[PDB]
């Protein structure tokens, strides 16, 4: 166990168990069943991997956007643009999503029920490759980067997850509120700290400061 | 008139006949623990059907059941 | 004998082990009684060959050019007289009915009185009468082949039917508007399909 | 005291401190929001 | 256009029953002095009123021959169109709070059942034990679908019947 | 020696007993000898206010 998220006197129940990113954080006891917390486990994993590589879509891009190196648009309408394109594939992207999706999806299901029970030539020659070593951990995946005794850095993706999750519930917040960006708002705040700020966007109680 | 049944349910309280108000069953031999006795209906003639005899039998299900019949002059409560 | 698995890792059903075209398919356990996956093993063979020859017969009318699946009966409200390849048969549209049904009757009549479980599924003798059924290796193969085969023609005549309701085009016709622009002419964009 | 918070748990503790909480958050969400008969959307 | 009924900005009926109200409230509002309490009060409710009738008109809302709203509730026609929050998302705010409630309600009544005399606790609550309970239940879907999958609420038939 | 052992719950199975299939400890078995020895006691009330009941040795059975 980890530092814990109550630096004092807050015991956890069932927490004391080894787990990836345990700080003992689970006040409405929702992972007491072990086969349930098992099954949160890798909600987190699937959840935070697909938030990392949305927010790097979103930060890594619009950062050039603002020093002007390129003019892409924003997210909050990047969804809009695509489709006026002059070669547009329309929205048969949907559904091919879906399918695509479905049929690797339900591939990681069963794995979750059968862990690494991947039938022998159940898959042209690569049936061999698809066993993983643990539920949410496949091998055949990771080229290099995993060989090593200090498996243990599973931490720093965990807790870059949770803050990748954070940050795009930020900006899902913010581009509804504040109008602009996430780059766009940094700014504005960095130039003015105390105006643009939640309590001016988002509250309803203080909209009626009249002195 | 009111056909009334006792059953092998029972562990003789005495109850059911310092509660009746027409002294209608008796209490003779019966193999018991510590009282040993059984009710039983010899007559009828008289009997109202009144359901008193159920309220206080604590056995269950009950001891006795009053099978409602015919009515007549006893059975009517009728002084006239 | 069993050919794979539908989802790869699934737990078997134990009520398929040893029937041809195994897949382990079963999800809902149906067939779980031993009496039932009887019939319903002459249901998949029976509808398969019937199948078989429906898909056959759609794609030859269009390939050799004759017209549409769905135009076929259709004369008969037009009054013009019935063709095979242009042959011009006689007759009229009672009578086809009539003799339907009368040589369905006798056929299946006959069909439904074999009392032999083994038989009822796979005849013998005048049905098969090039003997390719004699080998005991190559009777298996040609079973599983003939299951899967019609396992595709079922499917392909609810996607006949399915894309003939939502866009009137041909069977051919739709293909070649799918091959044209594939990302473009889908399923999506009919506007009936997925609402 | 002890035998006072004994007491406030019946009726006249929530069912009372109950159903005042309730009855004063919808008359404050009908007083400041005034009168709505559909959801923003 | 949906069921003949027709967005309630074009209704003749509805702005005439506006006009109607208002001039029945200024008739009993002209009987007073502008600084008066009353005369605020009549000026207030006649602002809220001109809200009411502002409001109501955005998104999309039927009013009929009537000129009165009239609510939507087929999941469907709220769909293709702009009608989701007449009566579709307000149902699963109620199934939300219900749950809620039924939730702590069980699962406080179930806690109770072990210790001594539990009767005592159902008219003398555990006051601190419902609170806790009262800030647990805001994730009972997640705790009812895998306690359902759990079967910790399907009793095994040992109940008292009679058939 | 004949019935169950004293302390030990068990449940009931007399068809017209407002407990039924529900479980209940036992005062005593009657050892004496009686048709009805097993005394099961149950702290919930019935419709009559009696807390206890004598019934047959063939309907009572094991623990949940
Ligand atoms: C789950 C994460 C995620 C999601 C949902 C999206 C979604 C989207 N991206 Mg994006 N992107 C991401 C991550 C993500 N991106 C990351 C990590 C990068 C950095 C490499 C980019 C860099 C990027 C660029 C440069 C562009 C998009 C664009 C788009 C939009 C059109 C998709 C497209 O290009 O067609 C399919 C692409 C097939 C190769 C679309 C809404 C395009 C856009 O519309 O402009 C905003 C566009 O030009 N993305
Ligand atoms: C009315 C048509 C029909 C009927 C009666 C059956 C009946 C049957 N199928 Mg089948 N199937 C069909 C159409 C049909 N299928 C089609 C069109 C396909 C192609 C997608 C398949 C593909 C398929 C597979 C892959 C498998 C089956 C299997 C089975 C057997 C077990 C399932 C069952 O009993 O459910 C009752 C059916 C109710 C209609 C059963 C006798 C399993 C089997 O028996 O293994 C050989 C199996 O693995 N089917
Ligand atoms: C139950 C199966 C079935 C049924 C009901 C029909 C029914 C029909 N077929 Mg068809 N056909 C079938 C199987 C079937 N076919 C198969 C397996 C083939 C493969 C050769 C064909 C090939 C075929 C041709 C080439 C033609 C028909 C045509 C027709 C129509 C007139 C057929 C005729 O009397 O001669 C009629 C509606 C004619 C047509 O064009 O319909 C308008 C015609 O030209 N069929
Ligand atoms: C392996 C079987 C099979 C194959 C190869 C196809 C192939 C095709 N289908 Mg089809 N379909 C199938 C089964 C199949 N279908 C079944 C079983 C159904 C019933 C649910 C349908 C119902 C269906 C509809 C409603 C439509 C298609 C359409 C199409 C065409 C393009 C759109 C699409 O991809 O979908 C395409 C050539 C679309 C089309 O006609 O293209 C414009 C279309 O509208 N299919
Ligand atoms: C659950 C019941 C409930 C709730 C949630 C509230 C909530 C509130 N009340 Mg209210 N009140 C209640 C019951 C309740 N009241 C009852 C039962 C009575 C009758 C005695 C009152 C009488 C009352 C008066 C007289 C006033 C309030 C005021 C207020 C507001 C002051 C809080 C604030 O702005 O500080 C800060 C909040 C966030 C920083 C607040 C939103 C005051 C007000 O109107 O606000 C200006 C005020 O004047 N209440
Ligand atoms: C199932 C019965 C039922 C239902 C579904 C409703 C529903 C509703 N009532 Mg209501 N009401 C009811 C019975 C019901 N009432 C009864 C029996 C009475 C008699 C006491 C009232 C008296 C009443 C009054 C006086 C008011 C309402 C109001 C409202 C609306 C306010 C919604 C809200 O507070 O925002 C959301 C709530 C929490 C987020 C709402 C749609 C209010 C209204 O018309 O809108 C301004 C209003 O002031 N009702
Ligand atoms: C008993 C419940 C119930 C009832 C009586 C109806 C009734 C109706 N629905 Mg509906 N629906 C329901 C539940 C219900 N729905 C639920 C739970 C959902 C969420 C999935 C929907 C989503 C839905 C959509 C998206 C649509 C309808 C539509 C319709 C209307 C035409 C039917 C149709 O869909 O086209 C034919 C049905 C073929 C099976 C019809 C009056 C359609 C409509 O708006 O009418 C124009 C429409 O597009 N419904
Ligand atoms: C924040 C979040 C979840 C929050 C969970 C919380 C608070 C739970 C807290 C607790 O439970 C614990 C832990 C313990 C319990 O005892 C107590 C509570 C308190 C209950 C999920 C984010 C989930 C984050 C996800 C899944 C992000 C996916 C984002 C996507 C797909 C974005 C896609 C696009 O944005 C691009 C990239 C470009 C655009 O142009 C187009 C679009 C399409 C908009
Ligand atoms: C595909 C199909 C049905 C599919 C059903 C399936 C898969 C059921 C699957 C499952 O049960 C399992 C296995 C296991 C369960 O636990 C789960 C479910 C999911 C329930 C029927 C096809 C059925 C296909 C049939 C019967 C085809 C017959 C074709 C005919 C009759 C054509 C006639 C003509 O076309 C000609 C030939 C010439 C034209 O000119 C004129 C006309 C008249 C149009
Ligand atoms: C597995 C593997 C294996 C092989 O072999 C190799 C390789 C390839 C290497 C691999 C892969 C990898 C990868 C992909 C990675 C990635 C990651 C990520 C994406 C992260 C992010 C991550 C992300 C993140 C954290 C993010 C964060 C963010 C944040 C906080 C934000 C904040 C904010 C907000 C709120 C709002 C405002 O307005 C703005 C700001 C201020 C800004
Ligand atoms: N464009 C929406 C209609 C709802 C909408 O977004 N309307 C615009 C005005 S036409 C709006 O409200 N914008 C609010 C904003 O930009 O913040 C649709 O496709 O149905
Ligand atoms: S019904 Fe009344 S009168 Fe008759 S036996 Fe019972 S107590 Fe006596
Ligand atoms: S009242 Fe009932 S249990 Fe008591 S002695 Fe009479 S019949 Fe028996
Ligand atoms: C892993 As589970 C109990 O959610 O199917
Ligand atoms: C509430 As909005 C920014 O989606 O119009
Ligand atoms: C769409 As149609 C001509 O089959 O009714």
């Amino acid at each position: 166990d980890r530092p814990l998220w109550y630096p004092g006197a807050t015991p956890p129940a069932h927490l004391d168990g080894s787990m990836l990113g345990d700080y003992g954080f689970d006040p409405l006891r929702l992972g007491t069943n072990p086969d349930r917390m098992k099954w949160f486990r890798e909600a987190e994993l699937t959840n935070g991997r697909w938030a990392m590589a949305a927010v790097v879509g979103i930060l890594f891009t619009d950062v050039f956007t603002s020093i002007g190196l390129v003019g892409l648009p924003k997210w909050w309408e990047a969804g809009a643009q695509t489709y006026p394109i002059d070669n547009q594939t329309l929205r048969t992207l949907a559904i091919i999503e879906f399918l695509l999706f479905g049929w690797v999806e339900t591939k990681r299901l069963y794995d979750l029920r059968n862990p690494g029970s991947q039938g022998d030539g159940s898959f042209l020659g690569i049936t061999d490759g698809l066993k993983g070593t643990e539920n949410g951990y496949p091998g055949g995946i990771f080229d290099p980067l995993g060989y090593s005794k200090t498996s243990p850095e599973k931490l720093d993706e965990l807790q870059n997850g949770r803050l990748a999750m954070l940050a795009f519930l930020g900006f899902a917040s913010t581009a509804a509120v504040n109008g602009q960006g996430p780059i766009e708002s940094l700014q504005t705040h960095l130039a003015d700290p105390f105006h643009v700020t939640f309590a001016t966007n988002g509250v309803s109680i203080p909209h009626f400061t009249e002195f | 008139a009111h056909v009334v049944k006792i059953y092998d349910t029972c562990i003789g309280c005495t109850q059911c006949v310092r509660a009746c108000p027409l002294d209608v069953l008796e209490m003779v031999p019966w193999d018991g623990c510590k009282a040993a006795q059984m009710a039983s209906s010899p007559r009828t003639e008289d009997c109202v059907g009144c359901k008193r005899c159920e309220t206080a039998c604590p056995t269950d299900f009950l001891s006795v059941r009053v099978y409602l019949g015919n009515e007549s002059t006893r059975s009517l409560g009728l002084a006239y | 004998q069993r050919a794979g698995n539908f989802a790869p890792g699934s737990e078997p059903k134990e009520y398929l082990n040893d029937l041809p075209g195994n897949f382990n398919f079963d999800p809902l356990e149906l067939g779980k009684e031993k009496g039932t996956l009887q019939r319903y093993r002459e249901a998949e063979l029976i509808h398969c060959r019937w199948a078989m020859l429906g898909a056959a017969g759609c794609l030859a009318v269009e390939v050799l050019g004759l017209g549409n699946w769905y135009d076929a009966p259709l004369w008969a409200v037009t009054g013009d007289k019935p063709t095979w390849f242009g042959i011009e048969v006689p007759f009229d549209i009672a009578t086809i009915l009539g003799v339907e049904v009368v040589a369905m009757a006798v056929a299946e009549g006959l069909r439904n009185d074999n009392q032999d479980m083994e038989k009822r599924l796979y005849p013998g003798g005048a049905f098969d009468p090039l003997g390719f059924s004699k080998d005991p290796k190559s009777f298996e193969d040609k079973k599983l082949k003939e299951l899967k085969n019609g396992r595709l023609a079922m499917v392909a005549c609810l996607g006949f039917a399915g894309q003939h309701a939502a866009t009137g085009k041909p069977i051919l016709a739709a293909l070649g508007d799918h091959l044209s622009s594939p990302f473009f002419n889908n399923f999506a964009t009919n506007g009936v399909s997925v609402p | 005291m002890k035998d006072f918070t004994t007491y406030l748990s019946t009726a006249p503790v929530v069912g009372l401190g109950w159903a005042i909480f309730t009855s004063g958050l919808l008359i404050e969400i009908n007083r400041f929001f005034p009168d709505p008969l559909v959801f923003s959307f | 256009d949906i069921a003949g009924l027709t967005p309630c900005s074009e209704s003749k009926a509805y702005n005439k029953l506006e006009r109607k109200e208002l001039k029945v409230l200024d008739k009993r509002l002209k009987q007073y002095e502008p600084g008066s309490a009353p005369y605020l009060a009549l000026q207030a409710t006649k602002e809220r009123t001109e809200n009411r009738f502002k409001t109501y008109a955005k998104q999309g809302l039927l009013c009929g021959n009537d000129g009165l709203p009239h609510l939507i509730s087929d999941p469907g026609l709220a769909l293709r169109f702009n009608h989701a929050g007449e009566v579709f998302i307000p149902t699963f705010g109620f199934l939300y709070v219900a749950g809620y409630i039924g939730h702590v309600g069980r699962q406080y009544i179930i806690l109770s059942k072990e210790d001594a005399k539990p009767t005592d606790k159902e008219i003398i609550l555990d006051v601190p034990l419902a609170l806790k309970l009262a800030f647990q239940g805001w994730a009972w879907p997640l705790a009812s679908i895998q306690e359902l999958r759990n079967g910790s609420l399907l009793e095994k038939d040992e109940n008292i019947t009679v058939s | 020696e004949i019935g169950p052992k004293r302390g030990s719950l068990v449940k009931v199975l007399r068809p017209e007993s407002y407990w039924y299939n529900q479980v209940g400890k036992v005062v005593s078995v009657d050892q004496s000898g009686i048709r009805y020895p097993v005394v099961v006691r149950f702290e919930n009330q019935n419709y009559a206010g009696v807390s206890t009941n004598n019934y047959a040795l063939d309907e009572i059975e094991e623990v949940k």
